[PDB]
């Protein structure tokens, strides 16, 4: 059961990973659009 | 009148005339071409000069090239005789037979005829597959999407449909306009085949764009389409069915080209029009003034990258009187059609079903099979969590439901079951809920039909 | 000022230059110190280049040239072993112009012909190269060379009293070249390895996407495939090379062996190299040069095979080459334009019903390379989008020593359906419902597998074990196959069945031993299993008398019960 | 001939000529500073500008400055003199002693010599590691990755490779090009006292260069490195090993300038040209013509953020024909070499292995090992899950595989072992499996090795 | 507020609305507002500043949309009407982010003015429990009132 | 904002020398709000040794911006030149925050993470610097800014 | 290094203490250059760079720090200084990631440069263990030198 919240955290976090930092090489692609025009 | 050009970038083409200029939308022919070669006019930059968006390639054009005006966009050539016949996006034959001999030549945009009626749409489309005539039940007037994503049999859903749709005793004859963009030779091959094989051909009109065809092309494809549809419908009294896969792939095209047109970028690199372009195709459909005909729309919407967040499948949402949502979880389960449950809407079905239009206890089995999958499901989930064993007796009945309702209900070995089959099959795997769990079935439809 | 112009002004990479008044858009254009650009903007007062090369070797006031040519390519004699670029040219000509080839004459003067007809016959290198009327070309054969020797340059028939043909042709390889039509898949395209041709089959003509991250086998498929799979050519557009990817391919390449014939398979190869120095024009091409000279290939009535190293590499110099014209970027910056193109590219794939009859093909597998596991754009998501087939090589498997390391879970074929009958009616009656078989049960241990995961593999009932054990067998003695040995570096069609119905056969005798109360301990340690495992490596059917060699030893565990 | 700065935006300084524009990549010199600035010429603006990027900082630069063009770029002082001596990243003595004597004058972009054959990779090196080359070979031509991270022993390694590295009875003499980038005065001071001390020196030629060096200067130290290599391969007949640490840190200098170039960047804010630059490094190595020389390399790849999927290391994987992948996790179970057994493969071990190259039970051996570590890691897994006493005892035997892989096979006590001291090591350890357990060595092999 | 119609038309409707709307309160009338919705108005709005050449940000929306959608929000309210009397105009706004990501326009900057969001959830739905409000993510700011 | 208005009421520097005062500044608040505020002030008899700002949100933007300054700058007044313990409540300053970050894409400036003005840390430095005892430690200036976490 | 202070100066002030440090190593002292924190000289600079509208990245972070943060710290070292003698700065940086994550900027791009890492261990604190060293996550790459 702590087997659970043990390796399936290792689940949250490459999720979590994954995108609070991809989801940013993105808020600023666009503004670069006409950030860079 | 004649124009040079004075610049070209990419599909955007820029054309000075030294007298009259050429309104917005008029198709313009580049002279000196080995194939014809259309420039629609998108705007007037001030100085006698328009921009435009090349319908080809623009490869082998110089500055000072010749282009006329021709007057008028691009149209239909309208007629019954459209029936029966295989065209390209553009409306030009692809089945080795003649031009089509016009009765009226129609704008395309949607600006023609002006045929809607201020009414709702109502009564049964039969499509012949039982997840959408019981239980998601398509109306005439309606859109309601093919919600799907890449890998999935969604055009075989599609054809499927454009095979078997009618409208049961309508005093009114039935067609269908089926319009694909951007498939493959392969695709557009099997497409022709299939229409021609199964007779379907005889009252449809087939609009295929190819891959390769040009983007403009692609653009203009569900415009002629439904201008077919709206011609059929009003001036012929006819009930349309239009299919158009993929809606995805128009928004690529779309998408392509707003980066040449000079716009800022909105999310997702999409055109920042996304949303009042894409309507200007669900606006049209509906009833048709006299209420002899109707327009109803079967788009598909694949989900990019499977995102059913994603700016296209999302605002597409909002144009629909019923959605099938198809997931590529539930297909790699083995369920086919691989129909997500609980994410499958009619926004009209109330207004096609119960006494009179299918059964009066049809609203009730439709919300308690909803309910119990819903919990089947979720189930599945407790199960990992807990285990097998730890489920309770009740809870168990509700998890063997979910994989009973995937089984019997969503699965079909083709196969065209009537309502009356497909509520029979509902009420079946209902019975293995306790009866005293049926929350959302009242007693008078139990004692009735259970 | 018509056919050349001079340089206005050069740097940010975009040459600018006065004149030029007939280019095409998109045409090459070569400047006077030998580096060619692509005709991207025409402007009133200028044509903007794209420069493929350094452009501090251009300078103002230099003069630039027309070439005339989106491109082209030769089709002729002096193909074959040949090892070419993006734009073919010796790794310059591109057909031997001094080499001697015997043609022989297959029309009489009289004869009415049409683009495709075959004239003559040239055993450049065995294969047999044929000869045709250029695409566009018919009338009466007024003038045929008799059975010699020539050279390409030299004529060897007249249509329609002046058309001159020659032995070779010219085409656009931005053009796809002409046909009849495109045929159904039908014919799949006997690879050897069991997983491919059982679970995940490619048509004849199909196109069947291979992707995956850096380093889990890609090219490798790819490689074994032209080593050993039923097409005659292999046209291989080596890509993405970097490093020394490139001298790996250069004096290497030229020693692998034609495991059918025991010749270099050079001897039946294209290759067309796309290396980092070279301009995103080129590499942009070099897919187009291929398929054309691969639809040459089909035009025959060859079955060839183009493998694509890859796209992903080709869209990032053609994103390069776009925003260097200053087109508008979307998503990860790429051109709106590319999904269209890349579907187009694919749609050249298929097998055909040749000019003047007999049937040919082309079937297209393509590397996927994102920029990193992301597997988004550009390679992946539009090219997943248009192949019906994808082998989905699988790090885990890979790092699992799970050979070949395909995931039978995450690939698929839309083409199974399509190829089942060329099985059924030429190797066995079963194909279909023995890959079906082995899917569920592939499907049937990913579900346990993830269940064991939480509960953990003690609760395991003998069935479920039963059901692990024969599961793993499909794993390691079908799904993993040895590309180094000698044997199971190719698996015949005969051989792959064979092999399926002796799993198969172990699965049902396991099920039904189980359901007769055998330990499945003594069914675990039953001394055919050993062989099974060792059978990919049998080049004799001694395979198929494992069936009875596995229902006698059963019967002997049904003997001590 | 001389200009005048127009403008001045950080790295990036436009310059206006009267007469005689420099040509793209010509090195400018900004008069009137305390410090030599160059400029390099990047592009042609129009009207007599262009545009160029400064090697150092343009602080105190002033519209109207003068600038001379002097004529050329920048190069490599070739000899076999080379060997022996200590650089920075663009040839300049480190070592106190006097500059280069050049006997040619090389570019160093890859363009000179025309080195390479249409060969492919084949023959020994011994690197003297037993984890290389037992089970990885090194081959003469490959590229060969060290693949780790941030704390991790990588230049340990590479400085054990350089020291001791060897092409055993070889006709032509063997050399080492030892290229660092980015490193602290600290490392520095260490390498070059290293390479002194060992003697090591005699037979390399070392680039170093600091972090606090400028951007460009490391941009070129590969470049160098590789130039000198090819040189002493091509012009001398020699095998020589070019080490480079780390491409990590030459790509956040690379990346560094692209912002300051004008470029939209790309995933994970790198530069849209990253696989083409490195395409430029991993593309120069292999048999040279003759097939008297050849160019191997052994770049490092540290994982930013011990990520594998970042572009740099993930794009780098195609240039190598052996990866040793190193790990965190394995370092911190104090396991050393921390290579990870089922991330590490040979592209091109086939080609250096078997009868006349190493033994012929190499390939079975290092299959069998592989195959049972990567179990005996899943099982480690396993134990967690279900406890070490409910493991069979079969499992047990492949969990107990696992530790002695690690700590007999992996771990060595710096010590140089023969491929047949590590087969029989690999052996040694395999004895501890059930010999029926043995599915990847033939038979033939069991018998005449085990 | 269909497709068809100019940008200009679409964002001038809510003001013509509220104008209506305070109109009949005027004569001692509570009114209801009920606007589908404003997401589509903010598009229409950036479609005409983007056409002006006015600096896109977030989304590329105009910096201008957050004080002016707080305006018509603010012309909400229960008042004492010229020459006494009591009425209303009580609004309701339906919010449509780009899809699901409930981000800008519409929700964000909606949700800070609005004392009440009804959360339709289309978990809820799916489960069949009507109505489809979330009784744990919506919030009113009136219960002690 | 029920805790800002009790703390106002309530606030005192038990047995100090130095008298006691509150600022009490309201940003982008309602006319319910406004009414509310005002007549809480008043009816207590906490408005005897208060001042107080109140901003609507239907006030200018630039208004919004200067409330806080204004607060402020009466807060260091009293402190310092008339030696008093001073207690200023702020409310909200995600509010505040709204409209400066409103205003930001209107001057021309690129956006940072979430749509927010560049400057958001050095302008939001302008208003937290102003706190601490004042010169002769008679008087000293407190604050008590509300933060509303945005979609919390 | 105040907060009222633009984030100019105190992006200088590292800078200006290095300079300092170096000073009186060079006279022949061993100096201890403390550096509070380069967290908050990062803030600084990005809000510098942010206004300059350079292209934000990671935490909208500019591309320019990681080399710029590495420049400093190679500044330390015991040399021989100009005419002989022997001096030293050595640095001891704080860390403050913005809470906890120990990510970006501060912490990350630090711990890769230093060759020492003293982790004070809030739970060895709360334990009253002192100083709250935590002997299993620190390390100095100093240890054999
Ligand atoms: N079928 C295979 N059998 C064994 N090893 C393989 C196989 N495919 C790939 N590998 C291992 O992976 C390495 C990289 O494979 P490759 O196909 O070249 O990568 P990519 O996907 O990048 O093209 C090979 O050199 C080999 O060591």
């Amino acid at each position: 059961i702590p087997g659970i919240r043990a390796q399936i955290r290792f689940i949250q976090q490459v999720l979590e990973q994954r995108e609070r930092e991809d989801t940013f090489r993105l808020k600023r692609i666009k503004g670069k659009i006409e950030a860079r025009e | 009148e004649y124009t040079g050009i004075t610049y070209i970038s990419g599909p955007l083409l820029f054309v000075e005339n030294a007298k009259d200029l050429a309104y917005g939308a008029i198709v313009d022919i580049k002279d000196g071409t080995g194939r014809v070669r259309g420039g629609q006019v998108i705007e007037v930059s001030e100085e006698y000069a328009v921009i435009q968006v090349f319908e080809e390639t623009t490869g082998l054009d110089l500055a000072t090239t010749s282009v006329s005006l021709v007057e008028d966009v691009a149209r239909l050539g309208v007629s019954k005789e459209m029936l029966g016949r295989r065209f390209n996006g553009i409306g030009k034959p692809i089945d080795g037979l003649p031009p089509i001999t016009p009765e009226k030549r129609l704008p395309i945009t949607g600006l023609p005829l002006n045929p809607v009626a201020r009414r709702k749409p109502e009564q049964f489309i039969q499509t012949g597959i039982s997840t959408i005539d019981v239980m998601n039940t398509l109306v005439r007037g309606q859109k309601l999407p093919i919600f799907s994503g890449s890998g999935l049999p969604a055009n075989e859903i599609a054809a499927q449909i454009a095979r078997q749709a009618t409208v049961r005793p309508k005093e009114e004859p039935f067609a269908v306009v089926f319009a694909a963009m951007g498939i493959t030779q392969r695709e557009l091959s099997y497409f022709i085949q299939e229409f021609e094989r199964t007779g379907a051909l005889s009252r449809s009109v087939l609009f295929l764009n190819k891959a390769d065809d040009p983007t403009i092309e692609r653009i203009l494809t569900p415009r002629m389409a439904l201008t077919v549809a709206e011609y059929l419908a009003f001036e012929h009294d006819y009930h349309v069915l239009v299919i158009l896969t993929d809606m995805t792939n128009y928004c690529e095209a779309l998408r392509e080209i707003g980066a040449a047109r000079e716009e800022i970028p909105g999310r997702r690199g999409y055109p920042g029009y996304m949303y009042t372009d894409l309507a200007t195709i669900y606006e049209r459909a509906g009833v048709v003034e006299g209420k002899k005909g109707s327009v109803t729309q079967i788009p598909i919407l694949s989900m990019p990258d499977d995102d059913r967040t994603h700016p296209i499948p999302d605002l597409t949402g909002y144009i629909t009187e019923g959605q099938i949502q198809l997931s590529r979880e539930l297909h790699r389960k083995g369920i086919y059609p691989p129909i997500d449950p609980l994410p499958s809407l009619s926004r009209l079905m109330n207004n096609g079903v119960g006494k009179g239009k299918t059964r009066e206890d049809h609203k009730q089995v439709s919300d308690q099979l909803y309910s119990a999958y819903a919990n089947g499901v979720d189930i599945r989930k407790l199960v990992a969590i807990i285990g097998e064993d730890a489920l309770t007796e009740n809870d168990r009945r509700y998890l063997q439901f979910a994989d009973a309702f995937e089984r019997f209900f969503i699965n079909q070995g083709q196969q065209n079951r009537s309502i009356e089959e497909s509520l029979q099959i509902a009420w079946a795997l209902l019975s293995m809920l306790p009866q005293g769990e049926l929350k959302r079935i009242s007693k008078d439809h139990i004692g009735k039909y259970y | 000022m018509i056919q050349g112009v001079i340089q206005k002004i050069a740097g940010p990479a975009v040459i600018a230059k006065g004149m030029l008044g007939a280019r095409m858009y998109d045409i090459c254009k070569v400047g006077e110190e030998g580096l060619v650009g692509e005709i991207i903007r025409l402007d009133g007062d200028t044509a903007f280049v794209q420069v493929y090369e350094d452009t501090s070797g251009l300078k103002v006031g230099e003069p630039v040239v027309s070439t005339g040519l989106p491109l082209a390519v030769e089709l002729g004699p002096g193909m074959l072993n040949g090892i070419y670029d993006g734009i073919q040219r010796p790794l310059v000509h591109a057909l031997d112009r001094e080499k001697k080839w015997a043609w022989t004459p297959m029309v009489k003067p009289g004869d009415e012909v049409r683009g495709g007809m075959v004239l003559g016959t040239v055993p450049e290198f065995g294969f047999t190269h044929k000869i045709l009327v250029p695409p566009d070309v018919r009338g009466r054969v007024k003038e045929v060379k008799p059975a010699g020797e020539y050279t390409v340059e030299e004529p060897v028939v007249v249509l329609e009293d002046g058309t001159e043909l020659k032995m070779y042709h010219t085409w656009p390889v931005r053009r796809a070249r002409p046909v009849q039509r495109k045929l159904d898949p039908n014919t799949p395209f006997l690879t050897g390895m069991r997983i491919l041709d059982v679970l995940f089959p490619v048509a004849m003509g199909g196109t069947a996407a291979i992707p995956g991250p850096f380093g889990s086998g890609k090219t490798v498929t790819q490689q074994s495939l032209a080593k050993w799979s039923n097409a005659d050519v292999v046209v291989y557009v080596g890509c993405g090379e970097r490093g020394n990817e490139m001298t790996d391919v250069l004096v290497e390449f030229p020693e692998l062996t034609d495991p059918k014939t025991g010749g270099p398979l050079m001897h039946r190869t294209v290759l067309i190299a796309n290396t980092s120095n070279m301009p995103v024009a080129a590499r942009e091409a070099s897919i187009y040069v291929g398929v054309t000279i691969a639809e040459y290939f089909r035009d025959q009535g060859f079955s060839v095979a183009l493998m694509a190293d890859s796209t992903s590499r080709w869209a990032e110099a053609l994103r390069e080459i776009s925003s260097r014209l200053e087109e508008m970027p979307a998503e990860e910056g790429y051109p709106p334009y590319l999904a269209a193109r890349l579907a187009a590219f694919y749609e050249r794939a298929g097998k055909v019903i040749t000019l003047g009859g007999e049937e040919g093909a082309v079937t297209i597998v393509g590397a996927v390379s994102p920029p990193g596991g992301d597997m988004s754009e550009p390679v992946t998501q539009s090219t997943l989008r248009i192949v019906g087939a994808f082998w989905r090589l699988d790090a885990s498997l890979a790092f699992r020593r799970h050979f070949p390391a395909i995931n039978w879970n995450g690939s698929y074929s839309l083409f199974t359906s399509a190829l089942d009958p060329w099985y059924r009616e030429n190797v066995a009656e079963d194909y279909p419902e023995l890959r079906d078989a082995i899917s569920e049960l592939l499907q049937r241990e990913a579900g346990l597998q993830e269940i064991v995961q939480l509960v953990g593999p003690d609760a395991l009932q003998d069935a479920e074990r039963l059901v692990i054990e024969v599961g793993r067998i499909i794993r390691e003695d079908f799904l993993q196959q040895n590309a180094y040995h000698e044997v199971d570096a190719y698996c015949s069609m005969k051989k792959a069945y064979g092999i399926m119905k002796m799993i198969l056969a172990f699965y049902k005798e396991a099920e039904a031993a189980i359901k007769r109360g055998v330990s499945i301990d003594e069914i675990l340690q039953l001394p055919v299993l050993e062989r099974i495992g060792r059978a990919r490596y049998v080049s004799e059917e001694e395979f198929p008398a494992y069936f009875e060699e596995a229902m006698k030893e059963i019967q002997g565990a049904f003997k001590a019960l």
